[PDB]
């Protein structure tokens, strides 16, 4: 299975100035995923273009388990991402109407 | 803050 270091939208410890640079200009779905700011092991955020905005998305871990909300039902963080590339995240919250579709990728 | 719920 594929890792999350491996993962060409995982950008590790990085700011948001530096993520807002990435984002800067980039239409509709463009994301990374950064560690979150607590420095926690195992505790991620997600970071969405929608709107001209950058979008900021706990990723929770609990239990083995990955997600934005309870339940939380992926088995890592790389399913979660590759889950909504493909589903919008309009579930999680209706102002994010987007699927993941552009990585920043650092590859 | 810029944290979406």
């Amino acid at each position: 299975p594929p890792s999350l270091q491996d993962a060409e939208w995982y950008w590790g410890d990085i700011s948001r100035e530096e993520v807002n640079e990435k984002l800067r200009d980039t239409p509709d779905g463009t994301f990374l995923v950064r560690d979150a700011s607590s420095k926690i092991q195992g505790e991620y955020t997600l970071t969405l273009r929608k709107g001209g905005n950058n979008k900021l998305i706990k990723v929770f871990h609990r239990d083995g388990h990955y997600g934005f909300s309870e339940p939380l039902t992926f088995c890592s963080v790389v399913d979660l991402i590759n889950h909504y590339r493909h589903e919008s995240l309009a579930q999680y919250n209706a102002k994010l109407d987007t699927r993941l579709l552009y990585p920043v990728s650092k590859y | 803050d810029s944290y979406v719920g």
